[PDB]
RNA sequence: AUGUGCUUGGCUGAGGAGCCAAUGGG
RNA sequence: CGUUGCCCUCGGCCGAUCGAAAGGGAGUCGGGUUCAGAUCCCCGAAUCCGGGGCGGAGAUGGCGCCGCGAGGCGUCCAGUGCGGUAACGCGACCGAUCCCGGAGAAGCCGGCGGGAGCCCCGGGGAGAGUUUCUUUUCUUUUGAAGGGCAGGGCGCCCUGGAAUGGGUUCGCCCCGAGAGAGGGGCCCGUGCCUUGGAAAGCGUCGCGGUCCGGCGGCGUCCGGUGAGCUCUCGCUGGCCCUUGAAAAUCCGGGGGAGAGGGUGUAAAUCUCGCGCCGGGCCGUACCCAUAUCCGCAGCAGGUCUCCAAGGUGAACAGCCUCUGGCAUGUUGGAACAAUGUAGGUAAGGGAAGUCGGCAAGCCGGAUCCGUAACUUCGGGAUAAGGAUUGGCUCUAAGGGCUGAGCAGCCGACUUAGAACUGGUGCGGACCAGGGGAAUCCGACUGUUUAAUUAAAACA
RNA sequence: AGGGCGAAGCCAGAGGAAACUCUGGUGGAGGUCCGUAGCGGUCCUGACGUGCAAAUCGGUCGUCCUGGGUAUAGGGG
């Protein structure tokens, strides 16, 4: 696995044309965007809600766990 | 800083098995050993200080010395008396 | 461990630890009343 | 009399009561 | 780049080939699932080897017309990376035949240290047991790979210079070929954190039962200690007239033939980050041993290994227990004669027995005293001989963190000296050397007639 | 396994005019010792001797090796 640190990163790897899906696990503290690429699965971990809606509006067009 | 126990018993007290009358502890709490107002007893359910594993088996004392067919099992700081 | 040939070996082996068909009994000129029967224990296998 | 004491190690939460150690030992 | 002959050219012998399911040899782990298979099935997360995309790297720089434009033109000239004094570092960072080197690739034993698994101690939960006492007794309480940071190591670097020599280990060792001190670098990081990853697992309490990786709640929490056992990683010693594989295979370096493009890039990537495709063949059940193998058998025999907890105790001893397992080893019942096989005891005597103290009984552990002849000076030697040993209650001593010596908090076990106390019992079972004075032979340790001779024989 | 003895080397202390000696500690050698596992097989001339067994069993004992591969074949090894 491969863990991001930046929204922008993040983002960039979700628009890959290998990438599979994206998965939403909110834990008690966090929230964990997870993106499934074709080598790795890369984690995002967001502390703040606001912040983790605004991502999970911006996100392509083409789950939450 | 302070910690509450509820340790209900509405289930036998219901179908008359035992009374909530003698239960009400004071006499076999054991504080440093042996403890003042530093805890406290709030009879009603009953009630504050400790380990909540001690009131279960204070309670299961209780149970074999009344001959009490119950068990004690319900939610954090609080156990609850209920048949098999 | 076994090697290919060996587990073929066996495998024949074990396709000839059957009874007799009952019905070969009942053909016009039959003389066999019973199978060359092989136990895993009482008889070895030539290896 | 495995009768009754004593005693080692272990075991039954402790005690009261006992058991195991091809007859525990005395 | 599938094309033929030639030179401009190079290409030595370990000559084919076989030889290890324990040696060498890249790369897979977690969870779930069956009546019987799973590191192989499924879910998920990776990885190695082999075979024509995207990004990044190659890297935008330095007379003079306008311009104090950082504007583009006009021209010429550079550019096969950069940083650190250094050890070395950074995503990558051309290059053949050839040459040098490294890794693969090294014995046995000792001591010490780090890490882990287990064990142990004190608390907090969940369930269970007991119930005169016991806030008690038992059970239970994160993979590979990647990225950080610990802690372990270094004959690695820089400054500087040492005697009143210093540093230092359990031991040793080290130093003007450079110590101590200070500041750095590299390697290993199986340890902690994090992605994985809680969604799964487990515990407990409930709800839907047709099916059900069914749906839910709560929890999966804090510390401490060690000559402890097992594994591992290091460091430093000892022993050898013993010096403890080879090859496949993989890598670094030296050198420089060459290739690349002309000012916007081109050749090229120890090959840097992603992306694409593939990994055929054979084995895989189970037993593995008081009935799955060999011994004619479901034979008290033989047959290579890995893991292994609590108590006692020096202990992988013996004895008792937990996890796990079993049904007493080709039967059962009644009785308890002789003779037997295997154990126990025996008054008084104490080898009178016998070829012969045969066997079996005396001694036995620790602690404190004491120990002869003789000797190759090493020994003999636990020589011989004597005392003690229980339980309980104390005293004294033996460590780590806090601001020639004072106050707190933490901490594991010993040793010694006492008092009291038992119908003198106390290494209470288990474990566990009888001794001395001589002769003969062989120096010793070792070996030997599998199945009658272990010897003085052989070496 | 766990223990005993305890060599070389090393540290300190004491004695002595000196030469040097002594004492304590440290250290951990050895075809060393007691003794597990393993290997072996002394005695009971024990058991058994139509055996569990074509050589095994129990106490008592000595010491503290082993798988696989490969080579040597009968007047030969």
């Amino acid at each position: 696995p491969r863990k991001i640190e930046e929204i922008k990163d993040f983002l960039l790897t979700a628009r890959r044309k290998d990438a599979k899906s994206v998965k939403i696990k909110k834990n008690k503290d966090n929230v964990k965007f997870k993106v499934r690429c074709s080598r790795y699965l890369y984690t995002l971990v967001i502390t703040d809600k606001e912040k983790a809606e605004k991502l999970k509006q911006s996100l392509p067009p083409g789950k939450e766990l | 800083q302070v910690l509450k126990f509820t340790l209900d018993c509405t289930h036998p007290v219901e179908d008359g098995i035992m009374d909530a009358a003698n239960f009400e502890l004071q006499e076999r709490i054991k504080v440093n050993g042996k403890g003042g107002g530093v805890v406290t007893i709030e009879r009603s359910k009953i009630t504050t200080s400790f380990s909540k594993r001690y009131l279960k088996y204070l309670t299961k004392k209780y149970l074999k010395k009344n001959n009490l067919w119950l068990r004690v099992v319900n939610s954090k700081e609080s156990y609850e008396l209920r048949y098999f | 461990h076994k090697t290919f040939r060996i587990k073929r070996f066996l495998a024949k082996k074990q396709k000839q630890n059957r009874p007799i068909p009952q019905w070969i009994r009942m053909k016009t000129g039959n003389k066999i009343r019973y199978n060359k029967r092989r136990h895993w224990r009482r008889t070895k296998l030539g290896l």
